[PDB]
């Protein structure tokens, strides 16, 4: 259809919502979930380790 | 006016050639990926990720081609 | 170079390593070089050329199997 | 209300354009000419849907616990998850950038397709009427400017990502040499590989782009003729084959997204 | 055209699409969801039978 | 007025260049879907599963096609 | 004179693209489905049952396209 | 008079690309058909029973583009 | 002039398209005729009748356009 | 009188396509002797009468074709 | 004039179809006699006869229409 | 005037022929790409660094044809 | 000026049909020869001259085709 | 006038059809090529070789037609 300047405002939008995205979204959901996979995989390890 | 006329055949002509070529190719495409997620079952995710590799490179002009087609139907006529 | 074993039900007929074979496997006539990509056919009854390493050409007669 | 269906299926079709000029609504029957237009309906329904999915996932990214999650946390780090792991399949550098990246369009596309499935003429009705604005379309995924605004700005990192992880020297060496190898094709070379590399952003945004366009002109058309005691069995055929649509058109857009980045570098 | 018999005939044709979705989408999200945390909790069930 | 007969023709070209397209990818496809269920008759409900996923895609433009020809034939003729 | 002719025209090119389409997308798709009864007659039933689940995607485009050159022939003649 | 003249060519475009799909789809068929038998001569008179059920859904569009070819030249023309 | 010379113009187009149809549907047949005849080298009059049964539902359909295209330049023009 | 042309053009239209068929059906036909052929070497005097059997039917209606250009070429123009 | 000029088309037509049916065809045909070449070594003399034989029938009509072509350019001009 | 009618035509026709080709020869390269991954996936960093390296001569031609499409559409007009 | 118009167009479609012949012909023969390569590396420049022996015949007619298309758009103007 | 507007439709049409040859025969040569790597991985420059040598024939018609469609087009 008809190219507009909301190309231009669309821009700002889409790189602030990365940003705030990438500091405080992800980084502590990712924490979380590798704290708890850490937990499991390691605790089992100790229990094959003792059972030995 | 004779603009209109010529115009929407013009776009007719480019989104009908655009859907032969995009669904041809990834017919042929993704025939081959499920004769290789038969062969192969557990590799299904790894050869999924391949396929969209392909399909994404197999589309593009046709995708240009959709486009420019829009454009001129409701850009220009 | 790659190691080419033929051995029979009853005893081994051959080792070592190789640079190229050429069999006639059963939908056609066929030829292996290294690193080749693995591949299960039957062979038809007839000579094996081997070329061991250093060119030594020598023909195996083979009765028959699976390659 | 004397609308003929060639021309109810007309104003769907209309933007409610700004003009930032004089900051004044641009009416339909005569569109101005200039670039300087913001098309207002889209970019809210834009931004309240990227802010909607990020207090989702801060809500939850505050508080998320390594215990039995809640039902309502499952589903967030399930897709977390999803997203990850396609991004570990599919790139291996150390940017932390690509992640998020990925997670935003991934959500934030498959949000704003998801408008597609509402009824066409509710919130454009409610708009005209409780509010007098003159003309509204819900979906912003369905216009241009959204959707080559977001391949642009993934374009501009593919150039970031290609001068940076190998340098002036071999982007030069890769658009030049390749594909023939020798000196003598570089001349051509470069008009290939350069459309070739403009050939990815252009595409990955009008993939999108024509997709829900002529996805919602469908909710427009069988609106507009078929009588309403014949809409159902037409419209409820179509709409259970979109929700297909909007979440492969998402995850293309995603998948596509974080390939062009990771090819890009290594 | 009368409008109102569009907005009639979109609201049927939209309570028909969610009654689609209730039986043959939202089942499986949940059950999804449900196994995810079926699985979580074993897994947890591990490190404490692993404790043990 | 002799502006609609034209866009009627415009409207039939791209609607069969779509059926077409859309009709041969799909034969294509649900070919190879075919012989991969007649290997391993118990994934039938895996390979129906990525057999929809793919063609979701082959019906991108085919159905664009589809619907800018039906409504080139009736919302502007 | 030349305005309700034109209009069969567009239904001819209309109709013999969709018959193409459907006649090689049936063919291939029921290409497959023998080979596959041959090798494994014993599973004809089930293979049949995915032969016509597919055969209805692939017909479905050309069959609006059919009705739409019907249409066009006799309704706006 | 052009009018009925170029009715003969509709119909004459119609019928022939009718003709080259149900010809190319049954051949197709045919061909899988001969194959099957060929692997399983103990098995003809079955393969040719489905080869039959699915060759009537092969033509069934061929064969109406057949009779409107027809109708529009000799009823109309 | 527009009379005579369209009509010879649509029976050139029917036997046109009827030749690509009738010609490349054989082949196809004959084809995997010609492999079954070296796969069992006994079985050939079974497969070549075989081979007729199908080739004459192959032939039919093309033949129809075949006589009305030399009726359009014989019997009109 | 202008004409005359159309007639040339209608000839040129017809015996093209039949030299499509004729060649690519042959082709096919005679790809799968030869395939065939390679294999059983001995039985070359038996799938080379084979051969001949089924290729007379397919160049028949393409003879069609190219024996009425030649006379709307010659005879009639 | 234009019986001047409409004649270099006609004969471009007739001299493009010609070119692609005897390329396509024979290139199909010597691509098997290739493969074959390459599994029988031995056979070469023998599959090259055989090829050779069969490639004058796939080259019978498009020389036809070449010839005609080449007459229609400078003969009638 | 006539000029941009006809130019958006032959843009059209250029873009839709070079989607054609380019969609389809990436599709077969493609799947010849996924079925040797699907044998064995550890070389597909290896065959997925010769797609490209093929991919790259196989989009050529048809991005010459996009580039002078886009340029008469938007410099020529 | 109104003659010379169109003989471009008559060299066009006589070049891009010989193109795409001889193009799409020897892609196929130099698919089998490199697949017949692959298998025997002994055999490479036997199956090399082979090869280009039947390349020879390959583009012999689009050739012609090629010179008529360069005459006319150079001799004839 | 009449006269320019149709050269462009020759070029066009020109352009085009050798793109879809040069497009769809190095696609189908390429595959071959492909397959044929994966099976001798060792011989991929070997093999390379003979691609190129087969390529430029296969080129050999697209490339003039696409010279004339430029010729057609801007010099005419």
């Amino acid at each position: 259809m008809n190219l507009n300047a909301t190309i231009l405002g669309q821009a700002i939008a889409f790189v602030l919502f990365v940003l705030f995205c990438m500091k405080y979204v992800w980084p502590p959901l990712m924490a979380a979930i590798e704290k708890r996979q850490k937990e499991i995989a390691d605790g089992l390890a100790s229990a094959e380790r003792a059972h030995k | 006016n004779l603009n209109m006329d010529l115009l929407y055949m013009a776009a007719a002509v480019m989104m009908g050639l655009a859907a032969i070529g995009a669904a041809i190719g990834i017919g042929i495409l993704g025939g081959k990926f499920l004769e290789g997620a038969a062969r192969q079952p557990d590799l299904i995710p790894l050869l999924r990720t391949q396929f969209f590799i392909v399909m994404g490179l197999v589309d593009a002009i046709p995708m240009i081609a959709v486009g420019l087609g829009l454009y001129v139907m409701f850009a220009v006529a | 170079t790659y190691h080419l074993d033929v051995v029979s039900a009853e005893q081994q007929m051959f080792s070592g390593l190789v640079e190229k074979i050429q069999v006639t496997g059963s939908e056609g006539e066929l030829g292996i070089y290294p690193g080749h990509a693995p591949l299960l056919t039957a062979i038809k009854p007839g000579m094996i050329r081997i070329v061991k390493q250093h060119g030594h050409e020598e023909f195996i007669y083979l009765s028959g199997g699976i390659l | 209300e004397n609308m003929t269906p060639q021309d109810y299926i007309g104003h769907h079709l209309n933007n409610l354009q700004l003009d930032l000029r004089t900051f004044s609504l641009v009416d339909p029957q005569n569109p101005p000419a200039t670039f300087w237009t913001i098309n207002i309906d889209s970019m809210f329904f834009s931004v309240v849907l990227g802010l909607l999915f990020l207090v989702l996932f801060r809500s939850v990214a505050k508080k998320a616990t390594s215990g039995v999650p809640g039902k309502f946390q499952t589903a967030i780090e399930l897709v977390i998850g999803f997203v990850n792991g396609s991004v570990k399949d599919m790139y291996h550098g150390k940017s932390k950038l690509i992640a998020p990246l990925a997670l935003t369009i991934f959500v934030w596309v498959f949000l704003m397709n998801l408008m597609d499935l509402l009824p066409i003429d509710l919130l454009p009705y409610i708009a005209e009427h409780v509010l007098g604005l003159p003309a509204l379309r819900v979906v912003p995924s369905a216009d241009v400017n959204v959707t080559l605004s977001m391949a642009l700005g993934v374009f501009i990192l593919i150039l970031f990502y290609s001068i940076k992880m190998k340098g002036i020297g071999g982007f030069t060496k890769e658009l030049t040499l390749q594909p023939f190898n020798h000196w003598a094709f570089i001349p051509v070379n470069l008009i290939l590989e350069g459309v070739s590399l403009l050939s990815k952003p252009v595409s990955l945004g009008l993939r999108l782009f024509g997709n829900m366009y002529a996805g919602e002109l469908i909710f427009i058309l069988i609106a507009g003729l078929l009588p309403w005691w014949s809409q159902w069995i037409l419209n409820v055929p179509w709409a259970i084959f979109h929700i297909l649509i909007i979440t492969l058109q998402a995850f293309i857009f995603m998948v596509l997204t974080i390939v062009y980045l990771s090819m890009a570098s290594e």
